């Protein structure tokens, strides 16, 4: 009858989980705990914005960025988990860069932070390989006629950020001041930097 | 795979729930969020019973409505208990007795996986080729739709990975293979219907033949 099965609230059955592990000693001390920290504290779309930031305003970053996402990251020191195989993707006045993962929810975690619940849903998965000018006009970012919009699709163990275009107004900005407008959007593609008025 | 969740091209859906910028509020918005990933990493780095393809699997061997009506993070925690069980680590009865109630898993694998191709050629930038025509019932990283497609290969990758077909079954005999770039004019995907210009995907060596 297509009904769903029956269950025990989830909270029940995720706390089951860790407690039947934790029971057994195959839980260290302080083990999630420490992983809730780092995906709360320290994966954080703020480490991709200083990147973009420091490419905008170092061509030699830049280059080596594009050419070895992973050397560059490693600089910092921003490897990790989910994110051991950078690829950067350049947009260009005539390219806008997205990246979905149309099987699960696959992402830059160090870099762009934990996926938000919009990434991982099913709208996103279905529809941004097959119709992301609709979705990224729905979502509040027209990109017009002229540009090529190119979706990667993360299907294996590359890890993406989108380098976006430096916007007009922000000349002579410091890395700072550019790092505030790089937001967790812009890395994953579906946003443009924006300049106040 | 052919499971609902390959779920790229699919129509129907509606709007994506969210507008640029818009707040997405705190990572977890739930206490128990952090569960699923962290018991994920104990199960593969501290106590070695499983991969995270062996993850990704277990999620796509939900039943398929169970996995269309359930939240992301709950078809982690699902999934981390089903290998759990299934590994001889845990019993449903104790993950039950603990929960209070139900606590139904994923479904068990229909295949046995396949090993890494010994036939496969290394591809160079600008190279065209297809993706292999063919199914395969376990755990695959190729999407449908791009299954006998061809497109130009824009990358290979500087580094090796076991072959997912295999090492999310736990076989012993995954490789290591690079992946590809392989860039496909959107017509090539979806003929008239999108409104796209290309689509990148990040594909193993072995699901990879020479195009013509
Ligand atoms: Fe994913
Ligand atoms: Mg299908
Ligand atoms: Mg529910
Ligand atoms: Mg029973």
């Amino acid at each position: 009858e297509n009904a769903a099965p029956a269950q025990a609230p989830v909270s029940d059955r995720a706390w089951a989980l860790f407690r039947a592990l934790d029971g057994k000693g195959l839980v260290p001390d302080g083990y999630v705990e420490g992983w809730k920290k780092t995906f709360e504290e320290d994966f954080s779309p703020r480490r991709g914005a200083e990147l973009v930031a420091r490419a905008w305003t170092d061509p030699e970053f830049r280059q080596l960025l594009l050419t070895d996402g992973t050397a560059a990251v490693a600089q910092y020191g921003y490897l990790g988990p989910q994110g051991e195989y950078i690829v950067a993707v350049e947009d260009t006045p005539t390219l806008k860069n997205v990246i979905v993962c149309s099987l699960c929810s696959c992402t830059a975690w160090p870099i762009l932070g934990l996926p938000p619940t919009w990434y991982k849903s099913f709208e996103y998965r279905a529809r941004v390989v097959r119709e992301p000018r609709k979705v990224l006009s729905e979502m509040g970012t027209e990109i017009a006629s002229d540009i090529e919009i190119r979706v990667y699709d993360t299907t294996a163990e590359t890890r993406y950020m989108v380098l976006p275009q430096r916007p007009a107004g922000t000349e002579g900005w410091s890395q700072e001041q550019l790092q505030e407008i790089v937001t967790k959007d812009c890395l994953i593609g579906v946003a443009i930097p924006q300049v106040p008025t | 795979m052919d499971g609902v969740h390959d779920l790229a091209g699919v129509q129907g859906f509606g709007k994506v729930p969210h507008t640029v910028n818009a707040d997405i509020g705190p990572t977890f918005h739930a206490e128990w969020e952090h569960l699923p990933y962290s018991l994920m990493f104990a199960g593969v780095a501290e106590l070695g019973a499983f991969s995270v393809d062996e993850v990704r699997y277990v999620v796509e061997r939900m039943e398929p409505r169970h996995y269309m009506m359930t939240p992301f993070y709950e078809r982690y925690v699902i999934g981390v208990a089903t290998l759990m069980v299934e590994k001889g680590i845990l019993t449903q009865d104790e993950l039950e007795s603990l929960a209070g109630g139900p606590f139904p898993l994923s479904r068990p694998s229909e295949s046995e996986g396949r090993p890494a191709p010994v036939e496969t050629t290394t591809f160079e930038v600008g190279q065209r080729v297809r993706v292999r025509d063919e199914y395969v019932p376990g755990h695959i990283r190729m999407p449908a739709y791009c299954r006998g497609r061809v497109g130009t290969i824009s990358h290979r990758t500087t580094e090796k990975w076991p072959f997912p077909d295999a090492i999310g079954h736990g076989r012993n005999d995954a490789g290591e293979e690079p992946t590809y770039h392989v860039k496909f004019a959107a017509e090539e995907l979806f003929g008239s219907d999108t409104d796209g210009g290309s689509v990148v995907v990040d594909l193993f060596e072995g699901y990879l033949e020479p195009a013509a």
